[PDB]
C-alpha cells in the first residue's frame, strides 16, 4: 500500500555490501466533445497578392540574365492546362 | 529547438563568408551585455543636437553659476553677489582671448546687464573693444 | 454561460452535425495558407505543359518561350507613351501562356483594351482638372495625390498607391 | 574578434577568390565564365549598376548563385572589375530583401507541413541575431533627463508689436516659378 | 588648482563609502487621476514633462488639454479670453499624444493618416504631415527633439523630422500592424512591436532591421526603454511582461503576473532600479527588475520579481509617467 | 444566432453588445448574394446572354464561386502581407541621404507658405 | 459538411432567396467556408480598433471602422438604443421576427451628460495602499481567481504606522553599514581645520544622490535624537542646519509625508531655549547667526510646502506668537530668533 | 446542515493534511540527522519535484547538468573531434574475459566476438 509513501527501508551489510530489506537482515546475519470538436480551420477560397508588372519583371529579367550567364533552365513553375484552378503547383528545378 | 540550430548551423555552412570557426561566434547570442552605469554629468560631457550619422561650456558654467547662487538661501545672497561679476568678466576675457570674439560679444552685451548697478563706467570700458 | 450555450446549442437538432466537424478539412492535394508560397508561386512564371493520356486537341503545342518574351518587353512608365498594339500583344501571349491557356490572341483584343485604357486615363485628368481650377494654369503631382484620396474607387489599390507615396519628394534634394 | 564591418570585410576579408569576376572593355559587360555579352542595355545592367555604385547586392542573384555554388560562394560578395582605358575591386553586403530572397527559393520543396509563417519567422530571429554581433548601445545625457541646466531658447518669443515668431527653414523655390524639369 | 586638487582628493575620499554605492530598489509613491464622464469615448492620455499638464485624445477627433494645479492655460495674445483647452484639426479618432521635450509644441495622430503639430503659447495648429495609406497608432518624439516617429495598420513605420513635411525614411518589416513605436536613449534606434507576436529594432539612416525578437503568444501593445540602454519591455494581450535584452535577442526575465488581460503600458525609474506594469484588470503592479539579471540586487529579508500590487476601484489604467523624484503619476477611467 | 457567440468563443471576446451578430449576418447574406449572383452570370457565359440566343440552366459548380470570388478580393478584403513590395520600395526611399544639420536647440519648421498659420478662415 | 455555418440551410436560404435551385453540396460547403474565413478576418480587425481604444467590450463602431478599411462597403442602420428582441416564429421554429416599427411621430429630446473632469486622489504613499479615501478594502478575494491575481503587499511626532519601519529587515545588509558610515563622518567634531572638510563632501553627497527614499525616517529619527540629547554645541546644530538645507536641495526626494515631522526640530532650536550658555564671547556672536540661519530654512520650507498642507504654517506662526509674548523667555536670544523669524 | 457538513469536511481534510505533513516531517528529520551534510538525496535519474529552495539533486533549468551538477554531453559541441570532453567515446572498460581495455560504447559488439571463444 502507498508505495511511494517513503523511500525504500533497508539496511547494508557491512560484510558483503549487499541492500537489505528489515525483514530479510536477521536471516542473512545466520458536452465537452462538442469543445474538442470546435476546432474547425477555416479556409477562403482565392487570396490576392498585390505584386506589380515591374518588380517582378525586374527580378526576372536580371534572374534570367544571371541564369544565362552562369550555368527552361531557369527555376520555373509547372502548371498542366487541365485540373487548374488549384493554388499552389510543382516546380521544375531544372539546372 | 534543436532543428532550428541544425536549419541554421547548415545555412552558415553553404555562407562561404562563414566557415566553423566564426558560426560558433554566430553562436553566441546567449552572453548579454555586462553591467554598465549611466553617464552622470560628473565627467561625459554633453552632445548637440545633430543627426544619427557621423565652444559655450563656459557660458553654460556661468549659467551654473547664475542659478545655483539665486536658488539658495537667504543668509548667502550678501556674499556671492560680489562672487558673480569678477568670474563673469574674467571668463568673458578667457573666452574672447581663445578665438570666439563674436561669441564673446554676444554674451558680453547679452550679460552686461549682470552687475550695472555697481559697475557704471566698466561698460563702457569694456563695451569699446572687440577685437584680440 | 458556456456550458449553458453548448447545452442549448445542443437543444438544436444540429448537435451531430456539430459533432461531424472535428477533422481538418479541405480534403483534397492540399490548400496552403502560409504566405511566402503564395508569393513564390505567384512570382516565378509558370508552364502550360500538357499531357496526352489518348488525346489532348489543340492543334498547337505550348511553349514557354513566349512567357519569358513576355516579360522581357520595354513595358510602359519607361518609354514616355502608352503602349502600341504590338508590346500589348507581346505581353499578353505571355500572360495567357503563364495562366494556363493556349492559342494565339486575335488582334481585336488589343483594341478594344487600348479603347478602355484611354478612357480610364481621360476619367482621371478630367477629375484632376475639376480640382486645380474652379471655371493659365499647370498641373503638379500633389494635385493627383489630393484627387486620389477623394475618389480612389478609380483606381485599384495595390502596387501604385504605395509607390506613390514613395514619390512626393521634398523641394530640395 | 568582431567583424560585422564595412571597410575591414573589404580590409580583411581578402586574398581568395569565391568572388564573380566582371569584364570591361569599354563596349561590353560581363562576369563570370559567360560565353555572351551584355551592350548598354539601360533595361538591366543600370539597375545592376545603381546597386553597385553603393554596396548592396541586388535582390535577384541568390537563387542561381546557390544552385551554382554548393559551398565557399556565399555569405556576401565582392567583385571583380577591370578596365582597359587596371584592376579594382569594391564590396557589397545584403539589404533584408536579399535576406527574404534567402526564405523564399526554399519554399520551391515542401510548401505542406512546413508550418511556413512560423518557422521562416523564427528562422529570422536567430539569423539576424548572429549576423550583427556588433551593436552600439550607449546612452549619453541631454539637458532634459536632469536638473539646473534647463536652456534658454529666444525664437518662440512674443513681440510687444507683432504676436508671436518662430523658427521655420528656407529653400529658395518662389511662388508663380518654373514647375519642374521638360516633359520628356 | 593646488586646493581644487585637494579638494577633488576630498571629493573621491567621499567616493570611499560615502558617496551611496548601489542605490538599490524604491518602494513608489502614485496619485492617480480618474477621468469620469466620457461614455467610453476615450483611448490614450499623456502626461507633461514637467509634470503640469495631461492630454487625452478622444474617439470624436478632439483634444482635451488639462492643467495641474490651476488655470493659467491664456494665450500671449491680446485676444482669446477654464483650465481646458481643446484642440481641433482632425478628421477620425486620435490613438496617439506626445510633447516636446522644450514643451511648447504638441504632436497628435489619428486614424485620418494624418499627423499634427500644435504650438502651445496659442494654443493653435501649424503644420499637417500625410505620408501613411492607413491609420497611425501612436507618434512618439526623439528624446533630444527634431525628429518624431509614427506607427500604422499600413504594416509599415515612417521616421518624420518637423522641418521638413515627408518623411525621411520608412521601415518594412512586418507581417502585420505595426501597434507601438519607440526610440532608444540614444537616439539612433526604433523598436516596433506589432500583432505578428514580434519585436524589431531599426537604424533610422539604415532603414532596415539590426534585431528581431519573438515569443509573446498574443499581440503587443506598450514598449518601454531603461534609461542605460540594454533593456526594452514587451507588454501585450497575453498578459505576461517580457523583459528583452537587445544584444541577446532573448528576453532576460519573464515576469509573470496581472491575472489574464490585456497590459496597456508601463515604465522604468529615473535609474533603472524598478519599473512599473499598468493594465486592464484594474490594478498597477510594480516591478522589481534586478532579482537575477547582470546586477543582481536582491535585498533580502504566479511568480517573483513582483514587490507589490495597487488595486484600483474598478478602474482600467491606461498610463504612468515617473516624475523626476519618486512618485508615479497615473491615469485611468470609469469611476466606479 | 447562438452559434455566432459559439464563433466569438475562438477569440476571447465574451463581451459583445449584442448588435454585433445581427450586423455581421447581414453582411454574410449581403456578400454571398452578390458571390453566387455573378457566379451564376458566368455559369451562364459558359452556356452560348444577348437578346434571344439560347436557354439559361443553373448548375453552378465551384469554379464560378472561384471567379466570382477572385473578382471582389482584386479590390476588397485586405490581401496577404505584401512584404516584398514594401521592401522594395522602402529601399527606394532609404536611399538618400539625412539632411545632417543643426537647426540649434529648438524646433525646425518647414518654410511659411508650407505652413499653416492657423487664423480664422474667412473671406 | 466541413465547418461551422451548417450549409444545408444556411447557404440554401441564400441561394433559394435569390431565385435558384441547382446549388451543388460541395460548393455551398465550400461558401460556408469563404464567409466564415471573412467573418474571421472582419473581426481580427475590429479587434485592432478594439484594443486601441483600450476596452473590451467591442461595440459596432469597431466593425464599421474594420469595414472602410478593408476597401468595403459600410453598414448603416444599427443603432445602440432600441433594443433587440429576436422574436420566435413557427412554421409546420425559424425563430425570426422584429416587431419594433409602427412609429407616427417622435418629439423626444435628449439630456446632456456632465463634461469629462478628474478626480485625483492618493494611493499608495510609501507602498501602503490606504482605504480611506477612494480605494478599495481586501474584497478581491472575491474576486474571480484568473482576473486580478497576485497579492504581495497619535501627535505630533507620527511618520507612519501602516508602513511598519520597525523590522529592520527592509533596509540592507548594505544600508546599515553605509548608514553608520555617514553618522560616523558626521559625527567626527575634533579639529577645527579638517573635520569639516572631512565631513561635508558626505553632507553634499546625501545634498544629491538616488534612491535614498528607502532611509529617510531612519534619519529622522536619528537627527531628533540628535538635538534632544544635546543642546551645547553650536558645531552639531550647525551640522544638522546645514543637513536640512542639504535634503531639501535634492531633486530625487519626496518630503510630503515628513513635514510635519521635521517641522520640530527647526522650531526647537530656531527659539533655543538655553538653560545654560553661560557668557563665553560666543554665547551670541553666532547663536544670533544659526538663528537666522534657521529662519532662513524655515522660510524655504513654508514656501515650497505651502500646498499640500494648509495646517502647517498657521500652526507654525501658532507656535511661535505663543513662545513669543510670553515674559517669561528668560532670556533675549529667543525672543531675537522670534523676531527674525517672524 | 451545511456548518455541520463543512465541520465534517474539515475534520476529514485536516486529519488529511495531518497525515501528509508528519509522513513529511518525519523523512526529512530522519534525512537531516542521518546525513548532516545533506545536499542531495539518493533520488532517482528522472526529475521529481520542480525545483524549490528545498530541492536537494543538481537541478539545472538549461538541461545540460545532471544530479550532481556535472557535464555529461549535452553540448554537441567541441572541434569536429574530441568533442564531448570525452563521454562515453573516451571511457573503456576491462573485460574479464580476455584482459583488454575496451572503448565503453563497444562494450556489447565486443562481448559477442570474445565470449564466442
Amino acid at each position: 500500500k502507498d508505495s511511494l509513501s517513503n523511500p525504500l527501508r533497508y539496511r547494508i551489510c557491512n560484510n558483503c555490501d549487499r541492500p537489505i530489506l528489515q525483514s530479510c537482515l536477521s536471516k542473512h546475519i545466520k458536452h465537452q466533445v462538442l469543445d474538442g470538436v470546435a476546432k474547425s480551420y477555416p479556409l477562403p477560397l482565392e487570396r490576392k497578392v498585390i505584386m506589380p508588372a515591374r518588380s517582378r519583371s525586374s527580378f526576372l529579367r536580371m534572374r534570367e540574365m544571371f541564369a544565362g550567364a552562369i550555368l527552361l533552365y531557369s527555376r520555373t513553375a509547372v502548371i498542366d492546362v487541365d485540373r487548374a484552378g488549384d493554388y499552389y503547383f510543382s516546380v521544375r528545378a531544372s539546372p | 529547438a534543436a532543428d532550428l540550430n541544425r536549419i541554421v548551423l547548415e545555412y552558415l555552412n553553404k555562407k562561404g563568408y562563414h566557415k566553423t570557426e566564426s558560426m560558433l561566434r554566430m553562436e553566441s547570442s546567449h552572453i548579454p551585455a555586462p553591467p554598465t552605469n549611466i553617464p552622470t554629468p560628473q565627467t561625459t560631457n554633453i552632445s548637440r543636437p545633430t543627426a544619427p550619422g557621423r565652444p559655450a561650456t563656459i557660458k553654460r558654467g556661468y549659467s551654473i553659476l547664475k542659478s545655483w547662487c539665486e536658488s539658495s538661501l537667504d543668509f548667502y545672497r550678501p556674499e556671492l553677489e560680489k562672487f558673480l561679476y569678477p568670474v563673469f568678466v574674467h571668463c568673458y576675457l578667457d573666452l574672447i582671448a581663445r578665438g570666439y570674439p563674436s561669441h564673446a560679444r554676444e554674451f558680453y552685451d547679452k550679460f552686461s546687464k549682470d552687475h550695472s548697478v555697481l559697475h557704471e563706467y566698466e561698460i563702457s570700458k569694456l563695451g569699446g573693444i572687440s577685437l584680440k | 454561460y458556456e456550458r449553458l450555450k453548448r447545452d442549448i446549442l445542443a437543444l438544436p437538432v444540429r448537435e451531430r452535425r456539430r459533432i461531424k466537424a472535428i477533422t481538418r478539412e479541405s480534403g483534397k492535394k492540399g490548400m496552403v495558407n502560409s504566405v511566402i508560397t503564395q508569393t513564390r508561386q505567384a512570382l516565378i512564371p509558370k508552364v502550360p505543359v500538357v499531357t496526352r493520356p489518348t488525346n489532348v486537341p489543340g492543334n498547337s503545342v505550348q511553349w514557354a518561350q513566349d512567357v519569358i518574351h513576355g516579360f522581357q518587353a520595354l513595358l510602359a512608365s519607361e518609354i514616355y507613351e502608352l503602349p502600341e498594339m504590338d508590346n500589348l500583344r507581346t505581353r499578353m501571349t505571355g500572360i495567357s501562356r503563364e495562366h494556363g491557356l493556349i492559342g494565339p490572341v486575335d488582334d481585336s483584343v488589343i483594341e478594344i483594351m487600348l479603347i478602355g485604357l484611354e478612357q480610364h486615363l481621360k476619367g482621371i485628368v478630367e477629375a484632376a482638372i475639376d480640382i486645380v481650377k474652379y471655371r493659365r494654369h499647370t498641373l503638379t503631382i500633389e494635385d493627383m495625390y489630393d484627387t486620389l484620396e477623394q475618389y480612389p474607387y478609380l483606381v485599384e489599390p495595390g502596387g501604385t498607391l504605395l509607390r506613390l507615396q514613395s514619390v512626393m519628394l521634398h523641394d530640395e534634394d | 574578434k568582431f567583424a560585422e564591418t564595412s571597410e575591414e570585410i573589404l580590409h580583411k576579408y581578402e586574398k581568395f577568390p569565391p568572388s564573380l569576376t566582371f569584364h570591361i572593355h569599354e563596349n561590353h559587360y560581363r562576369f563570370g565564365d559567360q560565353d555572351g555579352v551584355i551592350p548598354k542595355n539601360s533595361s538591366v545592367i543600370k539597375a545592376f549598376l545603381e546597386y553597385v555604385a553603393r554596396e548592396e547586392i541586388p535582390p535577384a542573384l541568390i537563387e542561381v548563385t546557390k544552385d551554382a555554388g554548393v559551398q565557399l560562394y556565399e555569405g556576401c560578395i565582392i567583385l571583380r572589375i577591370y578596365d582597359h582605358r587596371k584592376t579594382y575591386t569594391t564590396i557589397l553586403r545584403p539589404t533584408q530583401l536579399s535576406l527574404y530572397a534567402d526564405l523564399l527559393y526554399q519554399t520551391d520543396y515542401l510548401q505542406v507541413r512546413f508550418t511556413d509563417s512560423l518557422s521562416l519567422n523564427i528562422e529570422t530571429e536567430i539569423l539576424t541575431a548572429s549576423k550583427r554581433n556588433l551593436d552600439l548601445s550607449v546612452p549619453l545625457n541631454p539637458h532634459r533627463a536632469t536638473a539646473n541646466l534647463k536652456p534658454e531658447v529666444k525664437y518662440p518669443y512674443y513681440d510687444p508689436e507683432t504676436d508671436t515668431v518662430v523658427h521655420e527653414h528656407r529653400p529658395d523655390a518662389r511662388g508663380n516659378m518654373v514647375n519642374a524639369d521638360t516633359v520628356d | 588648482a593646488q586646493d581644487l586638487r585637494n579638494d577633488i582628493a576630498m571629493i573621491q575620499d567621499s567616493r570611499a563609502k560615502i558617496k551611496l554605492s548601489a542605490a538599490q530598489a524604491s518602494l513608489p509613491s502614485v496619485c492617480m487621476y480618474t477621468f469620469h464622464n466620457t461614455n467610453n469615448d476615450l483611448t490614450c492620455l499623456k502626461f507633461n514633462d514637467d509634470s503640469t499638464m495631461v492630454a487625452s485624445g478622444f474617439q470624436d477627433s478632439f483634444i482635451k488639454l488639462w492643467s495641474i494645479d490651476g488655470s493659467p492655460l491664456r494665450s500671449l495674445l491680446k485676444n482669446d479670453p477654464k483650465g481646458s483647452r481643446r484642440l481641433v484639426g482632425h478628421s477620425g479618432a486620435v490613438y496617439g499624444v506626445d510633447f516636446s521635450p522644450d514643451n511648447r509644441y504638441l504632436i497628435s495622430c489619428s486614424e485620418d493618416k494624418t499627423v499634427r503639430l500644435w504650438s502651445l503659447d496659442t494654443y493653435t495648429c501649424l503644420v499637417s504631415y500625410k505620408g501613411h495609406s492607413s491609420s497611425v497608432w501612436d507618434v512618439k518624439f526623439s528624446p533630444m527633439g527634431h525628429y518624431f516617429a509614427t506607427a500604422s495598420h499600413d504594416q509599415t513605420a515612417r521616421l518624420w523630422s518637423c522641418d521638413h513635411i515627408y518623411p525621411l525614411r520608412i521601415f518594412a518589416g512586418h507581417l502585420n500592424d505595426v501597434d507601438c513605436v519607440e526610440f532608444h536613449p540614444n537616439s539612433t534606434y526604433l523598436f516596433t512591436g506589432s500583432s505578428d507576436k514580434t519585436a524589431r529594432m531599426w537604424d533610422i539612416a539604415r532603414g532596415e532591421c539590426v534585431r528581431v525578437f519573438m515569443g509573446h503568444s498574443g499581440a503587443i501593445n506598450c514598449l518601454a526603454v531603461s534609461p542605460d540602454g540594454r533593456w526594452l519591455a514587451s507588454a501585450g494581450e497575453d498578459s505576461v511582461v517580457c523583459l528583452w535584452d537587445i544584444s541577446t535577442g532573448r528576453r532576460i526575465k519573464a515576469m509573470r503576473g496581472h491575472g489574464r488581460s490585456s497590459i496597456y503600458s508601463l515604465a522604468f525609474s529615473r535609474e533603472g532600479t524598478v519599473l512599473v506594469s499598468t493594465g486592464a484588470d484594474n490594478s498597477v503592479r510594480v516591478w522589481d527588475v534586478k532579482k537575477n539579471t547582470n546586477s543582481p540586487s536582491a535585498q533580502p529579508e504566479a511568480t517573483n520579481d513582483h514587490m507589490s500590487v495597487y488595486f484600483t476601484k474598478k478602474t482600467p489604467v491606461y498610463t504612468v509617467h515617473f516624475t523626476r523624484r519618486n512618485l508615479c503619476l497615473a491615469g485611468g477611467v470609469f469611476g466606479g | 444566432v447562438r452559434l455566432l457567440h459559439l464563433i466569438f468563443a475562438t477569440q476571447n471576446i465574451y463581451s459583445y453588445q449584442d448588435h454585433v451578430p445581427l450586423q455581421l449576418m447581414d453582411f454574410a447574406y449581403r456578400y454571398t448574394t452578390g458571390t453566387l449572383q455573378d457566379a451564376t452570370i458566368y455559369s451562364d457565359h459558359a452556356h452560348a446572354s444577348n437578346a434571344g440566343n439560347a436557354g439559361t440552366n443553373a448548375q453552378l459548380t465551384t469554379e464560378d464561386i472561384r471567379l466570382a470570388i477572385a473578382a471582389r478580393t482584386n479590390y476588397q478584403f485586405k490581401p496577404v502581407p505584401p512584404k516584398e513590395l514594401l521592401l522594395e520600395l522602402a529601399a527606394e526611399r532609404n536611399k538618400k541621404p539625412l539632411p545632417a544639420v543643426i537647426p540649434t536647440w529648438g524646433i525646425r519648421l518647414p518654410p511659411e507658405k508650407y505652413c499653416l498659420t492657423g487664423k480664422d478662415w474667412v473671406l | 459538411s466541413h465547418t461551422l455555418w451548417s450549409p444545408s440551410d444556411t447557404v440554401k436560404d441564400a441561394a433559394e432567396s435569390l431565385g435558384i435551385f441547382n446549388l451543388n453540396e460541395e460548393a455551398a460547403k465550400n461558401l460556408a467556408m469563404d464567409i466564415e474565413y471573412r467573418i474571421h478576418e472582419i473581426l481580427d480587425q475590429a479587434s485592432k480598433f478594439m484594443r486601441h481604444g483600450k476596452r473590451r467590450t467591442l461595440h459596432t463602431s469597431d466593425i464599421d471602422r474594420a469595414l472602410k478599411v478593408l476597401n468595403l462597403e459600410p453598414l448603416y442602420g444599427y443603432d445602440v438604443s432600441r433594443p433587440l428582441v429576436f422574436k420566435e416564429a413557427l412554421v409546420g421554429y425559424v425563430d425570426d421576427d422584429e416587431v419594433d416599427f409602427e412609429k407616427l411621430i417622435n418629439e423626444p429630446l435628449p439630456k446632456v451628460p456632465r463634461f469629462s473632469t478628474f478626480t485625483a486622489h492618493w494611493l499608495a504613499i510609501e507602498g501602503v495602499q490606504p482605504a480611506i479615501p477612494q480605494n478599495p478594502s481586501p474584497n478581491d478575494i472575491k474576486n474571480i481567481l484568473p482576473i486580478n491575481r497576485g497579492s504581495m503587499e497619535i501627535s505630533n511626532q507620527k511618520q507612519g504606522l501602516e508602513v511598519k519601519p520597525l523590522v529592520k529587515h527592509v533596509l540592507s545588509r548594505e544600508l546599515q553599514l553605509y548608514f553608520d558610515k555617514i553618522v560616523e563622518v558626521l559625527l567626527n567634531q575634533e579639529e577645527t581645520k579638517e573635520a569639516e572638510l572631512l565631513r561635508n563632501s558626505a553632507l553634499q553627497s546625501v545634498r544629491a544622490d538616488p534612491g535614498l527614499h528607502q532611509l529617510v525616517p531612519y534619519f529622522i529619527q536619528f537627527i531628533s535624537e540628535t538635538i534632544t540629547k544635546n543642546l551645547k554645541n553650536i558645531s552639531l546644530l550647525s551640522t544638522m542646519l546645514e543637513l536640512i538645507y542639504s535634503l531639501l536641495m535634492n531633486e530625487s526626494l519626496f518630503l510630503e509625508p515628513y513635514v510635519h515631522a521635521i517641522i520640530p526640530c527647526i522650531l526647537t532650536l530656531l527659539l533655543a531655549k538655553k538653560i545654560g550658555n553661560v557668557d563665553d564671547e560666543l554665547q551670541k556672536q553666532q547663536q544670533l547667526a544659526l538663528r537666522e540661519l534657521s529662519a532662513s530654512l524655515l522660510e524655504r520650507v513654508i514656501e515650497d510646502f505651502g500646498s499640500s498642507y494648509s495646517t502647517l504654517k498657521p500652526r507654525i506662526t501658532r507656535t511661535l506668537l505663543r513662545a513669543f509674548v510670553s515674559v517669561n523667555n528668560t532670556t533675549p536670544g529667543t525672543q531675537y530668533g522670534a523676531l527674525l523669524g517672524l | 446542515s451545511e456548518v455541520m457538513q463543512e465541520t465534517i469536511w474539515d475534520c476529514l481534510m485536516s486529519n488529511i493534511l495531518r497525515q501528509i505533513v508528519i509522513n513529511n516531517i518525519l523523512q526529512e528529520q530522519a534525512l537531516r540527522s542521518s546525513i548532516k551534510a545533506i545536499s542531495n538525496d539518493d533520488q532517482i535519474s528522472l526529475k521529481e519535484i520542480n525545483a524549490q529552495r528545498l530541492k536537494f539533486v543538481k537541478d539545472d533549468k538549461d538541461i545540460f547538468n545532471h544530479i550532481n551538477g556535472k557535464r555529461s554531453e549535452n553540448k554537441y559541441n567541441g572541434t569536429g573531434a574530441d568533442a564531448s570532453n570525452g563521454t562515453t567515446d573516451t571511457e573503456y572498460f576491462t573485460c574479464l574475459n580476455c584482459d583488454r581495455k575496451i572503448a565503453g560504447n563497444r562494450f556489447a559488439s565486443h562481448v559477442d566476438r570474445c565470449l564466442g571463444g
